[PDB]
């Protein structure tokens, strides 16, 4: 039930953990049993999944029974619901990954308008708002627009996606 | 280049290819009589092309390290030649130097005096104003033969090119000499000698004009 | 209640082996906490003696005799002997090397067959001969390939009794080999011990085929020798605990040695992609699994 | 197969050389074929090699001075070289060459080599580099003296640049025996050698003794008699 969230291109560390504190078999799988990561003996191998040459572990932890799954340069397709099956225990976690892009000119000339565009997963229900260099709010469920651009929004923006009582911040330089 | 090896006459002479081997070979060993197109010996390491004796062998390149050798038992007089061996292994590359040639010397054959033949001048030569005389020397060994002209029983004072000898077919040297005269300078003598020598022993040949 | 699976006689051999690694195979360098272990590594040939597991007094193994048994059934005919037979604990991350073979008909096992991340462990009918060498010495003469030869012929008859067993366990559906989806080079490779040398070669010529039937197969067809390439490596991933190992080479020459294969290390991709097709790698690494192979036959009880 | 080879003789100082041969019995398609001198002074060096699918493979040495080409309808080899030099001057020889191949190891592993060798040989032409004016030989015959019963005769052949020159003896049939000689180099640059021959004086008015001279750098032609 827990529930991560992620921005597109970023890492994550869905963490995993034994009652025993020595290494044994774990295994990760995603919602359609997909094998995309575990050990044999010392050694990682790694699934036929899609994450595969993204995916990859910690070895050093698993001295002390922790093997977390690493997923690098995060995609919108990863968004899923990963379960590591060690000690026979059935850990699960659900993996939210966002896009929120600029898409612009890099010369928003003034009295033009963003411009501002989220990238989202199946099922997700995500809330955006955006407060501008001055303190300026815009609300957008899945789009955000300024009305009319002017010399006070240039600067850096931040961006709130909110999903599942959990959030997630993007900042953006524009002009 | 050019190495030189020399043997005793019937014994057996081992000539080393002058290039180690870095790993697997295939050695090809020429054999060249300089005038004459060079002969292939031997081929694959060891292997032998039909006309060549038993006589001639190579080393197989069967355990590491073995020396390339052509070996020649019981060498002949005829075996006197330019010897290449043309390595390939397997580490190098492509092969596109035969190398230095070893020179077989053979020795020491048996001695041989000179065969001498002398010949006045011609006929149609005569005529055409130009008159000269062929002592043709042959079948000798050592190959070192002086050549000096009687003239008559006074040595003559021009018109003498002696060739140096060279070896031939059979084994033994052929030299040649040619005295040049005037038809009047042939006639205004009575005889005309060449004196060949050789190993302090001459023999002579005389003729005429008639 | 036999149970192959959760046997204690296993964790126990791994134990064995592990010591036995000492001593007999001692490494340079290893890498771990970082620790940074030395220790000095004359070089050594190494072939793995065999080994038994003794029973205490007061305790004893009872021996299953079903030519044919799963290892997690109760045993019908069962025997009570003072040790088990003698094992040569080849450590393999692939192919099973030099294991008992066996009885009667192919027999393929699984704790669970199932869940797609257990191992099915694969015990042969007859032996299939594999030989691996490293001709040229280490570069001085000529340059040479490490490599292993199998038999296409005997592989390929390996391969259709594989998969007549496996299409009885999974309902008919034509199975396909591949190679390994990820790993360490040790799990990607079939990795062996040859002559105290770290073989990695390559299978993924092994593992090409489609099978819809135990005739009707596709890829299998081929030159009548198989060659597999290997590496062969000196600082190498351990499988005795997760680090790193520096090793020394061995006494010089030509390495030759020729295995039997008595068995392979098989896992199936299965999950929801349906497809009505199922796709087996190769793999292994927790040589558990290797000690298991043998001792499914084997369980230690009080007296 | 055989091979039988022929050139200028004379080369001048800039131009191009051309050489080529003749091949016998077998076609000239179904054989590699290499070219290879022997400058003076010098070992043999290895020109270059065609192969049977006329590839072709230049010695690094020639600095790409050297063209060898098939002409399978006259079925001949030619060796070009440009730029030539007066280290060019050497006998040229053209032969058979055959591809072995030394395996040692896997093959499927590239573990072998190809290596060449060459059993079939021309006779060989001389060519020298020279802007020297080229000249044929006067040839006159040397009269048998009237020990028993064989008496000799031969020809003279004075004054022909350059070597070599070719001597029969009645066409071919004469064989032995024979014997040619070394020529000499007279103070004026020009060679001059001779050819005897011993054979029975109970032979001598009846049986007809003819020698025949080729000059081929001449490319003079000619035969004499010789009578008591
Ligand atoms: C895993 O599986 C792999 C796949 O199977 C496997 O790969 C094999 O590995 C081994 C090594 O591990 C390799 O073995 C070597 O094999 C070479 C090739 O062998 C074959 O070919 C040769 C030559 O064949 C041509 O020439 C002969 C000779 O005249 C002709 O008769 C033939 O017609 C043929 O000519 C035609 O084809 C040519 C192309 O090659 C053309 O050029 C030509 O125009 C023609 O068309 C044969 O001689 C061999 O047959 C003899 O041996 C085979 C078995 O190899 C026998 O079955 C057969 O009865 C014969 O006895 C064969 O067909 C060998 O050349 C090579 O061994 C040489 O080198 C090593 C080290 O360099 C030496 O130790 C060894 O002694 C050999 O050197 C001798 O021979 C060479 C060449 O003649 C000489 O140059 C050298 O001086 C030396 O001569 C001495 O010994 C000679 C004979 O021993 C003797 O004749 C001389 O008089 C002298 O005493 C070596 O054997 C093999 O190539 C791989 N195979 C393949 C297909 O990949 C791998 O090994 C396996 N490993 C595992 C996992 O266990
Ligand atoms: C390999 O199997 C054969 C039976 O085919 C057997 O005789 C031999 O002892 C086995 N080798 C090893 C090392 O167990
Ligand atoms: C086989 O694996 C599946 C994986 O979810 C599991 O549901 C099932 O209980 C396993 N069978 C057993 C433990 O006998
Ligand atoms: C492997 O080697 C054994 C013993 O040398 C031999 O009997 C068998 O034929 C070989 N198998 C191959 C080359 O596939
Ligand atoms: C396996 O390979 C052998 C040898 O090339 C071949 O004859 C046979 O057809 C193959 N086995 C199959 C297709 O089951
Ligand atoms: C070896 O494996 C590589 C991938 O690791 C694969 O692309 C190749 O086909 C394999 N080669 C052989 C000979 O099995
Ligand atoms: C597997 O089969 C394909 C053809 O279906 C072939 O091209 C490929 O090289 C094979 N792989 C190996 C390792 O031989
Ligand atoms: C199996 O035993 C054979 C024969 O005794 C030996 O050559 C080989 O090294 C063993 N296999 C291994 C250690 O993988
Ligand atoms: C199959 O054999 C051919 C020659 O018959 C060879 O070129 C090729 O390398 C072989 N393939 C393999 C995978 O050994
Ligand atoms: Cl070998």
């Amino acid at each position: 039930k827990k529930v991560v969230l992620g921005k597109k291109g970023d890492t994550v560390e869905l963490t995993c953990t034994a009652s025993q504190k020595k290494s044994i078999q774990f295994h990760w799988k995603n919602s359609n049993q997909i094998k995309i990561l575990g050990n044999q003996g010392s050694f990682l191998t790694k699934g036929p999944s899609k994450l595969n040459d993204r995916a990859d572990s910690r070895r050093s932890l698993w001295d002390q029974g922790n093997f977390p799954l690493i997923i690098k340069n995060l995609k919108i397709e990863d968004s899923d619901t990963y379960i590591c099956e060690v000690e026979d225990q059935k850990e699960e976690v659900q993996l939210l990954v966002f896009g929120l892009t600029a898409n612009s000119d890099t010369h928003l000339l003034q009295g033009q308008s963003l411009t501002l565009t989220l990238e989202s997963p199946p099922g997700s229900s995500p809330s955006v708002q955006c407060r501008s260099p001055r303190g300026k709010n815009i609300q957008g469920g899945k789009t955000l627009s300024v009305s009319q651009l002017e010399l006070q929004d240039s600067g850096t923006w931040t961006c709130t996606v909110l999903q599942n009582q959990k959030k997630v911040e993007f900042k953006i330089d524009i002009v | 280049y050019v190495s030189p090896l020399s043997v005793a006459l019937g014994e057996t002479a081992r000539i080393s290819c002058g290039r180690q081997a870095l790993g697997s070979r295939a050695v090809q060993w020429y054999q060249h009589k300089p005038g004459q197109a060079p002969i292939l010996l031997i081929y694959n390491n060891q292997d032998r092309p039909s006309g060549i004796p038993e006589r001639f062998s190579g080393t197989p390149d069967i355990n590491f390290g073995t020396t390339a050798t052509l070996t020649i038992s019981g060498v002949e007089v005829g075996d006197e030649a330019d010897y290449y061996c043309h390595m390939w292994d397997s580490r190098s590359g492509f092969s596109w130097s035969f190398g230095g040639a070893t020179r077989l010397t053979v020795l020491s054959q048996p001695k041989a005096a000179p065969s001498v033949t002398l010949f006045p001048p011609s006929s149609e030569e005569l005529q055409a104003n130009k008159a000269t005389l062929v002592c043709l020397i042959s079948d000798f060994y050592p190959g070192a033969v002086t050549v000096a002209w009687k003239a008559d029983s006074s040595p003559v004072k021009a018109g003498v090119e002696t060739t140096t000898p060279s070896k031939q077919s059979n084994n033994k040297y052929a030299a040649s000499s040619y005295l040049s005269l005037t038809p009047e300078q042939w006639k205004s003598h009575k005889s005309y000698s060449c004196q060949v020598t050789h190993e302090g022993s001459t023999v002579e040949k005389t003729v005429a004009p008639t | 209640d036999f149970n192959m699976w959760k046997n204690n006689m296993v964790e126990q051999m791994q134990e064995d082996v592990i010591n036995l690694w000492d001593q007999s195979l001692k490494p340079c360098v290893k890498l771990t906490g970082g620790s940074v272990i030395t220790q000095a590594c004359p070089k050594v040939s190494f072939e793995p003696i065999p080994i038994h597991y003794c029973a205490p007094a007061g305790f004893a193994i009872l021996k299953c005799n079903n030519k044919t048994f799963n290892g997690k059934g109760q045993c019908k005919n069962v025997s009570t002997v003072q040790c088990t037979h003698g094992i040569r604990p080849v450590v393999s991350t692939q192919l099973l090397l030099n294991g008992s073979l066996a009885e009667e008909k192919v027999v393929i096992r699984s704790d669970n067959f199932t869940d797609n991340a257990k191992t099915i462990i694969v015990q042969l009918n007859e032996s299939v001969k594999i030989n691996c060498t490293r001709p040229s010495n280490n570069i001085i003469g000529d340059i040479r390939q490490a490599h292993c030869n199998i038999s296409r012929a005997q592989w390929n008859n390996t391969l259709k009794q594989i998969v007549e067993k496996l299409r009885e366990q999974f309902n008919n559906k034509t199975i396909v080999f591949t190679h390994s989806s990820g790993g360490d080079p040790e799990i990607v490779m079939h990795s062996f011990n040859c002559g105290g040398e770290f073989f990695y070669c390559n299978s993924t010529q092994l593992f090409n085929s489609t099978w819809n039937d135990t005739e009707k197969s596709s890829g299998t067809e081929g030159n009548d020798t198989i060659i597999l390439p290997c590496r062969i490596k000196q600082i190498i991933n351990m499988w005795q605990e997760v680090g790193k190992a520096m090793y020394a080479p061995p006494i010089k020459g030509q390495i030759r040695c020729s295995s039997n294969i008595t068995g392979l290390l098989l896992t199936r991709d299965g999950g929801k992609n349906e497809s009505e097709i199922e796709i087996f790698r190769p793999g292994g690494g927790d040589m558990r699994d290797n000690w298991r192979s043998e001792l499914y036959k084997y369980k230690v009880v009080k007296i | 197969v055989q091979l039988q080879e022929s050139g200028p003789g004379l080369v001048r100082p800039s131009e191009t050389l051309s050489v080529t041969c003749i091949v016998s019995g077998g076609s000239i398609s179904n054989y590699y074929w290499t070219w290879i001198r022997q400058s003076p002074g010098k070992g043999l060096e290895w020109i270059g090699y065609i192969s049977d699918r006329e590839t072709t493979t230049y010695n690094p040495s020639l600095n790409s001075r050297a063209v060898i080409s098939r002409d399978t309808s006259k079925n001949q080899l030619s060796l070009q070289l440009r730029s030539v030099t007066t280290a060019d001057t050497a006998i040229y020889f053209c032969a058979t060459a055959r591809r072995g191949q030394r395996i040692y190891g896997v093959v499927s592993f590239g573990e072998f080599f190809y290596y060449y060798y060459m059993d079939v040989w021309g006779k060989g032409t001389a060519v020298t580099v020279s802007s020297a004016s080229t000249k044929g030989p006067s040839v006159f015959p040397l009269a048998p003296s009237s020990s028993g019963g064989t008496a000799a005769l031969g020809c003279l052949v004075k004054d022909y640049f350059p070597e070599p020159v070719t001597v029969s003896w009645n066409s071919g049939a004469l064989t032995s025996g024979v014997h040619t000689f070394p020529a000499v180099l007279q103070s004026s640059g020009l060679y001059s050698l001779s050819s005897v021959v011993t054979v029975p004086s109970s032979s001598l008015g009846t049986q007809t003794y003819i020698c025949n001279v080729n000059h081929k750098p001449s490319n003079t032609k000619v035969d004499k008699k010789v009578e008591p």
